[PDB]
């Protein structure tokens, strides 16, 4: 299903990723942790290809989706993206900003759309705001929706972006439980966060990079309770 | 001799006319600017690399180079080839052609200056950038492009006097007019003045209250 | 006839010695408007209101009004006083006086620019609006205005041209002299605008590698 | 030594603090906690008055300071500011940013000035860095830079806006350690945060506002296990 490939990243000079593989199966909640420059978000949108490796491949579904011989657009209707700085549509209402994808790209029919979105909207406690404009939602309630609108793709896999590290504390919570209850559902997840709970309450694996390598993973028990790497209990001791 | 302004009234229908002229030089050479601009515009953002360099170089061109050479290269350069276009017909054309180099950077601008983050969710949802730049991008950079474009007007404005020097019945060739009858130059360049400032603040709050209508 | 390049050859020194003077008129008009920029910009700082209204009312209206207006206002407008100024003096005055308003105006922005966390900081350690502004804000300001100066060259430079209709010998006027014994308009003014182009590239890259020398 | 008197602040239609009064005496730990528009950040910002009362008074050392009739350049001589986004000199170097207003303000001379400045360097863990400019600090070493800056005018309180709120979060314990030591030496302090360990663990009082008023006040214990007022315990149930 996801398949990074020993893949490097440089940004000129700069050297983000230094040969990272990654492989992530259906139904796994995978964690990724670390301190800033360990490369964990330029990894995380090397999977949907936001990024492009400079060397290394990543293979969705088991096809090589960075040689320039596939449709990465229907790659990416298959693998979700939900980002930090939450990326919504301002001159689209909230529902708008649920269908506009699911129209436009799967040719769904406006009625079936609507109904989608009033049921997604339902789901993440947005309903009352369908017809808002973004500039009037809380960080929370923004994200939320973004969450709403990747989930209208019906996506296989969902990528998140440190997607409450931008958010005020008391908003939080409600973002992370409508992410753990998609954990519980089944949904495919590869999340990329600062929240240590999380990764404990929900997560099969944790990832602990440092400076654009992986250093050590295992289960979230093992990585925060008997990490066997200097550099992680390190940086588990400031951040823990 | 020594100042007398009251004198100028007599010569108000001068005045106003030029008003009306240079109005109608800039507002249609700014029209004509804006359908140019947005033509090469769309020529530079195209895929054929011959193209885009005719775009480039265009702009870079027309940008790099002072308007009045342009105007005289018109109405001037043009003659030795049996051809003489009218002061009006030189003027429209020489202010429609810088315009439009302008408005070609402007729009590029105003598409540059969406958040990537738009773009970046709206491929990541499985859009087309030709999906991307109609739904979700264009309708945002128009709110950064009006404007810009309502500043490019104000600007022609002042800039539409140099068709002065070629003739053409202005604002400014106004004072070559009454003159001749009156042997004064100051007070009719002071009004001329005053008229081009008084346009410049309508047009500017005129513009703030639409700079607060989209935003 | 038609296009003959050639002939223009023989009016290489016409060129050169044209272009020696768009040079020399820029660089003294856009000198003074610096030092008169940076004293109007002052007067608006100024505690006491009818200052700051003068340097406001100067700027705005030199700002908000055409830069030929201004150049035919001290050329024209000053004969009937028995005032005769030269075609250079008049050219330097009014771009100077043009060019001094759009100059204090960027020293403005510039300090605007720098992010108030640094005055908020320096006042809080017990610092005046004095010292903050000697030891913190100014110097940062700097390097925001320094190369918004450059960049005002570089446009007078295309600004400058409009003494040609002076009769002041810069470089579009050559157009004028050579065609008096060519009958060929076209062919010196496309070098002319060549010529601005060069001038424009040159000097724009000389200032890009100058916002790369201070960041 | 700090009164806030019933002040109100407005910044047009927008009503940020609605009647507001704070006392602090030498030598206590004041933290004040809250949501995303409870003013908590406009009423620390009083006290060295960044911000100006519409209403209200505010008095330092047993005089009004918002009248006019005072200098006020005397009174932040006092009152140190420790800012969200820290606010350094960048054409200044570490040292430099620090003996700047000691030298200037004191007038202090540039020997004395030194000594002080690579004290106090020493103190926060800086002194490799006293001739680095800050455009090569990590966020942690620009925050305690900062905390140096401010100790070097010797103020009688500090003040802290969010000192950590911008931080990666391996870089947020190294700040809050230097803030400890200045509690732990009898620094009255005034600290605005989001960490709520700082104010268990040294805090003499914890302040919890909520749109533009305080609500409910008490020791940190009081506070954070028995929260009298249905407002604390939502806010504390979301963010603890
Ligand atoms: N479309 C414009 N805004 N043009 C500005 C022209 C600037 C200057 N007068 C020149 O001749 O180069
Ligand atoms: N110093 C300047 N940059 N002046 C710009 C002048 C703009 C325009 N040519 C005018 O006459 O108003």
């Amino acid at each position: 299903m996801i398949f990074v490939n020993d893949v490097y990243k440089n940004f000129g000079s700069l050297e983000v990723l230094k040969g990272v593989t990654l492989k992530v199966n259906k139904g796994e909640v995978v964690v990724i942790i670390g301190p800033s420059g360990s490369g964990k978000s330029t990894l995380l949108r090397c999977i949907n290809l936001l990024e492009e490796p400079t060397k290394g491949e990543v293979f969705i579904d088991g096809v090589k989706i960075n040689n320039g011989k596939v449709n990465i657009n229907k790659v990416r209707q298959k693998v979700g993206m939900v980002f930090q700085h939450f990326n919504l549509f301002p001159h689209l209402t909230a529902i708008e900003n649920i269908t506009l994808a699911p129209v436009k790209v799967k040719k769904m029919n406006k009625k079936e759309a609507e109904e989608l979105a009033v049921d997604l909207l339902a789901k993440v406690g947005l309903l009352d705001k369908k017809d808002q404009y973004p500039i009037k939602l809380s960080g929370g309630q923004k994200q939320r929706l973004a969450i709403a609108r990747a989930l209208a793709m019906q996506p296989e896999v969902m990528l998140f972006d440190e997607p409450t590290s931008a958010l005020d504390p008391e908003m939080v919570k409600e973002v992370l439980n409508v992410m753990k209850q998609l954990a519980n559902e089944g949904m495919t997840m590869v999340v990329v966060t600062h929240e240590m709970g999380f990764a404990r309450e929900v997560g099969d694996r944790v990832i602990f990079m440092d400076d654009g390598v992986i250093v050590e993973e295992g289960t979230p028990e093992e990585i925060f309770y008997r990490a066997k790497n200097e550099r992680t209990r390190e940086f588990l001791s400031k951040i823990l | 001799m020594t100042v007398d302004f009251l004198s100028m009234v007599k010569y108000t229908p001068l005045f106003i006319s030029g008003l009306i002229m240079t109005l109608k030089l800039t507002f249609l050479a700014v029209t004509i600017g804006v359908l140019m601009g947005l033509f090469i515009a769309l020529m530079k953002m195209s895929s054929i690399k011959p193209i885009k360099l005719v775009a480039s170089s265009y702009i870079e061109v027309i940008r790099g180079t002072p308007l009045l050479v342009q105007l005289l290269l018109i109405y001037n350069g043009l003659m030795q080839f049996g051809m003489n276009i009218p002061a009006f017909t030189a003027g429209v054309s020489a202010l429609a052609i810088n315009s439009s180099a302008y408005v070609a950077e402007i729009i590029r601008a105003g598409i540059q200056a969406v958040d990537p983050g738009q773009n970046e969710a709206a491929r990541s949802l499985g859009m087309t950038h030709a999906m991307a730049m109609r739904y979700v991008i264009i309708p945002q950079a128009i709110k950064n492009i009006l404007p810009a474009l309502g500043n490019e007007f104000i600007v022609m404005l002042k800039e539409s006097a140099i068709v002065s020097v070629i003739g053409f019945a202005d604002l400014t060739r106004q004072a070559d007019i009454i003159q001749s009858v009156t042997y004064r130059y100051f007070e009719p360049y002071i009004i001329i003045a005053a008229i081009y400032f008084v346009m410049t603040l309508t047009f500017s709050k005129l513009l703030s209250l639409f700079e607060r209508r989209l935003r």
